């Protein structure tokens, strides 16, 4: 059965006709270890990102790309960000890249803050409910977002979620799933942020945030000693 | 010439200048990333690409860290890439099969020149199919490309026995003989090869 042929009949997309011990006890691990959520408004274009401490283990990094809308962040700006003066030196990074040509930039992304990709994970989104770029040879119906390892040392690498409504911009929640299942440890970043993504065991920084609560001593108390090693995946 | 044609070679070492201009190129590359016919980054890097086509595209299958070298061997072969297909593997219920289990192969398409007169958006960069023998991609790929660029010639690049497709010629090592029929191709071929061998 093709499905290629019928998207070129019905409109239906391929993703459309995929289908469907516990992996719980993981979750309450994770809740309870969670930091309380933390957030900063700051305008990342003028902002110091040193002033972000300490290093983290986890950075997750959604920059509002031009194409998510048919202020924006070019490619050109991504790559300025000094993603490595706040990394730890074994940390990992999950950057959302779109589907055209952050698909390269970012993994020069990547390797310009000294990381290598390790998983490529797709955001696949299915149109059950409502059956184009230039250089575009194909219709875009997924979206990447690219996972890198830098330092020594259950899940699919796939999310199918029904396409967001026009103007949301909002990834799906289930990265973070993925993410958490990990047990990269603690200190986990989510650069650009809003409101709406705010979330236990994150400390969230972006320009559209309306409230702050982050202190970078406060923050750091955290994880002072003895919970400085922690995964997240472990009792207290 | 429209029906299959194949040359069993070593594609390091077939003269592919015999072979003409083709409006789409696939390559599915034994990357080492070794079992069991295996090219070096710098074989991948040599491979005479750049004469296969002047406007058109590349369809290049990339795993693990082929997904860096297979970007860097399409921008050295002078191609944009352009778009990603990802084939979702599924078995006959429809359901999907390092840090992360893999669900999905990738496929890279690229562009060289200024190609007119292709069907661009007809279909969308996922494909649902279900897996069949180990390697093997899904022949999806092949109707994808007949409506973006139909009629027109097409080359594969490490096909098998069953990759071999009207319209396309398919080269591989593991391909039974040379099999041509296109004119222009059998001339430049006899000329380059008047013993039938093809050596270094
Ligand atoms: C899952 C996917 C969609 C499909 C699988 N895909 C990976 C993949 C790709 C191709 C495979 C394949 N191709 C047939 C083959 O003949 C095998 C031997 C090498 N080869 C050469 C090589 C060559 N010179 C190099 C040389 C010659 C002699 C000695 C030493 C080196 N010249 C012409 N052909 C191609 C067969 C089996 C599995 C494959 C798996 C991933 C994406």
């Amino acid at each position: 059965n093709d499905y290629c042929q019928h998207f070129v009949d019905t409109g239906h997309r391929p993703q459309n006709f995929i289908r469907d011990e516990l992996i719980r006890l993981k979750d309450e691990l994770i809740a309870k270890s969670n930091t309380p959520p933390m957030y900063l408004q700051a305008d990342i274009e003028a902002f110091d990102i040193r002033e972000l401490t300490p290093k983290f283990d986890v950075i997750l990094l959604e920059p509002p790309l031009e194409e998510y809308y048919r202020k924006c962040w070019t490619w050109d700006d991504i790559m300025k960000l000094e993603i490595d003066e706040i990394a730890a030196p074994r940390s990992f990074i999950f950057l959302w890249c779109g589907s055209g040509e952050g698909l390269d930039l970012g993994r020069v992304c990547l390797r310009k803050w000294g990381y290598r990709r390790c998983e490529d994970i797709c955001w696949i989104k299915t149109n059950k409910n409502n059956p184009l770029d230039p250089k575009a040879v194909f219709q875009r119906t997924k979206e990447h977002c690219l996972m890198g390892i830098k330092g020594t040392v259950v899940d699919i690498d796939l999310i199918i979620t029904e396409e967001p409504e026009i103007g949301n911009i909002e990834k799906p929640v289930e990265i973070f799933h993925i993410i958490e299942h990990f047990c990269l440890g603690r200190r986990r970043l989510h650069l650009f942020g809003r409101d709406s993504t705010i979330r236990p065991g994150w400390l969230t920084v972006g320009p559209t945030l309306t409230n702050s609560n982050y202190n970078a001593e406060t923050y750091a108390s955290y994880f002072s000693a003895p919970n400085s090693y922690l995964t997240g995946c472990t009792e207290e | 010439l429209f029906p299959p044609q194949w040359i069993c070679c070593d594609i390091r070492y077939l003269d592919v200048s015999i072979l003409g201009k083709f409006a789409v190129v696939m390559a599915d590359p034994p990357w080492d990333i070794l079992p069991y016919g295996t090219l070096t980054d710098d074989e991948m890097r040599r491979l005479n690409i750049p004469v296969l086509q002047d406007d058109g595209f590349l369809f290049l299958w990339v795993t693990g860290r082929a997904m860096e070298l297979g970007r860097e061997c399409l921008n050295l072969w002078g191609y944009e890439r352009v778009d990603e297909i990802i084939w979702v593997k599924t078995n006959q219920l429809q359901r999907i099969i390092h840090w992360l289990n893999h669900g999905k192969e990738h496929c890279l398409v690229g562009v060289k020149g200024n190609p007119q007169g292709f069907n661009q958006g007809l279909d969308c960069d996922v494909i649902v199919a279900e897996v069949r023998s180990t390697s093997h991609k899904p022949d999806e790929i092949y109707g994808m490309i007949e409506r973006l660029s139909p009629g027109t010639r097409k080359i594969e690049l490490f096909g098998r026995p069953h990759n071999v497709q009207p319209n396309w010629i398919t080269l591989g090592n593991q391909l039974d003989g040379i099999h041509l029929l296109d004119p222009d191709v059998v001339a430049r071929f006899k000329q380059r090869y008047p013993d039938g061998i093809i050596s270094k």
